[PDB]
């Protein structure tokens, strides 16, 4: 155990976790006349 | 002949219908008449009708979003799977609008939607590419789509399109990629998509957000072991990158890439390769910045460096001691105080050869000071620093007559353990075969109850360790061959009875 004197230091770390002309005249193409 | 037939009637009407209803300017397009019109043109087998309900699905929903039914996403589904490539524009388009409704985003990927999307991410179309890719970025906002987008195979579209010469779309595939790093399951299915050669070359991007994008995805995947263990077996290139960028002339990448070199700084072999590839004089300026962010990234940075006993030579001679004990005056971030405190330590314990630049540097005494007003995380590391300080024989009187026991003396009695037990050690060896009790006499009595107060007051601790310090220490003093100073142990009937009792 005398090599617990000599355990490092636990490193420090961290992530980022933050987020990051018209159909009108096609359909009057296809409009019927009608009386 | 040429298609004599005319087109069927159900669709004639649902022609007349639909643009009725985009004339009108009131209308809830998504539940009955409008909807069955636009469904029964997404089911013509006329290719014109199909690009009219395209095109009216993406108007109505640049201005209309709400959350919808499964009745209406069905029919754009449908048409993301044309192979015309004016209708998979729309029909993306209109999926994309209708995700950034949150209810949506779940809707969408519970339905098989990511499907379409990644077939079309795969495509040779640009503006396809674009608003697939954008709609896949809107759908990762929800964590619960993440981990499926991550499984889904849509990793590998957006590592080909994070490659694209257009920047909307290669800003977009680093965003998408960025978002599936916040998991452990999540950033291990981006490495083993082939993503880190894509995000490593793209660290030399000349767009300041794809290169945000890259550096903060690799130091998130930098936090993982496994992950740190391939980058080191197949990316030779990205320490020297990463150095390259604490020069960019953005802050916020100069922060990302110094966090990416910290996490990186876990593993010993990238604690020496960033001194081998030169990072120390920018984490020296660095840790001097004015920007908050620039310190606490160097100096976590440097922090997990200084645990390399190979590099405490050439932190000292780098000059980082005097701008890590200014750190100290971040009064008001523990987090600064403390990794800079915990490096001091570091390069202490490594080796005693800097010990004298160590004193003039005034870290003794502006942790004496900070001892006492510190909260106390910053206590448990100035009292270990102290305790490290007080092993080396060779400075032991210095930091007697530094008049260090002010600070340890109180100490002694926090109610941390860790603070406490650090500076009960760091007292007992400073008893400890010491050739002058000067200081050891003058603080008897002292500073709070001196040292005959603590000997009494750790003498009677329930902790066994305590008491054996204390015990431990009256032997040093007894060791001492020190007329005056075997009397202080010896004539004190309060001690006498708390060694007996």
């Amino acid at each position: 155990s005398s090599a617990s004197f000599f355990r490092p230091s636990n490193p420090t770390f961290g992530t980022s976790i933050s987020n990051v002309s018209s159909s009108k005249a096609l359909l009057s193409s296809f409009i019927a006349r009608s009386d | 002949e040429a298609s004599v037939s005319p087109i069927a009637d159900n669709e004639r009407e649902a022609v007349t219908l639909l643009l009725g209803y985009l004339e009108d300017k009131d209308l809830d397009f998504y539940s009955g008449g409008p909807l069955k019109a636009l469904t029964t043109l997404v089911y013509s087998d006329n290719l014109n009708l199909q690009r009219s309900a395209a095109l009216a699905f993406a108007e109505i929903t640049e201005k209309y979003v709400r959350q919808v039914s499964r009745e209406v996403l069905e029919p754009i589904l449908i048409l993301l799977q044309s192979q015309d490539p004016q209708i998979q524009v729309a029909a993306c388009a209109a999926l994309g609008n209708l995700a950034v409704n949150n209810e949506n985003k779940l809707l969408i990927v519970e339905m098989g939607g990511l499907e379409p999307l990644i077939n079309q991410m795969m495509g040779d179309n640009v503006e396809v590419q674009c608003n697939a890719v954008g709609c896949i970025t809107n759908l990762a906002t929800r964590d619960d789509n993440k981990h499926k987008i991550a499984t889904s195979g849509a990793l590998i579209p957006l590592t080909k399109l994070a490659k694209s010469k257009h920047i909307r779309v290669q800003r977009n595939a680093t965003g998408a990629l960025l978002n599936m790093t916040h998991s452990e399951e999540n950033r291990k299915e981006l490495v083993n998509a082939g993503a880190v050669p894509v995000l490593v070359s793209l660290l030399s991007s000349t767009d300041p957000d794809v290169q945000y994008y890259c550096t903060t995805a690799l130091s998130n995947i930098a936090v993982d072991e496994a992950n740190r263990k391939k980058l080191a077996q197949t990316e030779p290139r990205l320490v020297s990158k990463l150095v390259s960028l604490m020069d960019s002339p953005s802050s916020r990448v100069k922060c990302q890439a110094t966090l990416a070199l910290r996490n990186l700084a876990s593993d010993t072999s990238y604690q020496l390769e960033i001194v081998r590839a030169g990072g120390l004089p920018h984490l020296v300026k660095l840790i001097q910045s004015d920007s908050i962010p620039l310190v606490l990234a160097s100096v976590a940075c440097i922090r997990n460096i200084s645990i390399h006993p190979l590099n405490e030579g050439l932190i000292v001679d780098a000059g980082f001691l005097k701008p890590l004990v200014r750190l100290l005056d971040y009064k008001d971030s523990e987090e600064i105080q403390c990794h800079a405190v915990s490096t001091l330590r570091n390069l202490a314990a490594s080796s005693e050869k800097n010990r004298k630049e160590f004193f003039e540097s005034g870290a003794v005494e502006k942790c004496k000071e900070l001892a006492l007003d510190s909260p106390v995380s910053v206590q448990s590391e100035i009292s270990a620093c102290f305790a490290i300080l007080a092993l080396a024989d060779v400075s032991k009187l210095d930091l007697l007559e530094a008049n260090i026991l002010d600070a340890l003396i109180p100490m002694t009695f926090s109610q941390n353990q860790e603070v406490s037990g650090n500076a009960a050690a760091a007292l007992a060896n400073l008893c400890s075969r010491v050739n002058n009790y000067t200081k050891i006499i003058e603080a008897w009595d002292r500073p709070n109850e001196g040292i005959r107060g603590f000997l009494i007051r750790f003498l009677k601790s329930d902790y066994a360790t305590f008491e054996h310090i204390a015990l431990w220490t009256i032997l040093q003093l007894l060791e001492s061959h020190n007329d005056k100073v075997e009397d202080l142990v010896k004539n004190d009937d309060d001690i006498i009875n708390g060694v007996r009792k």
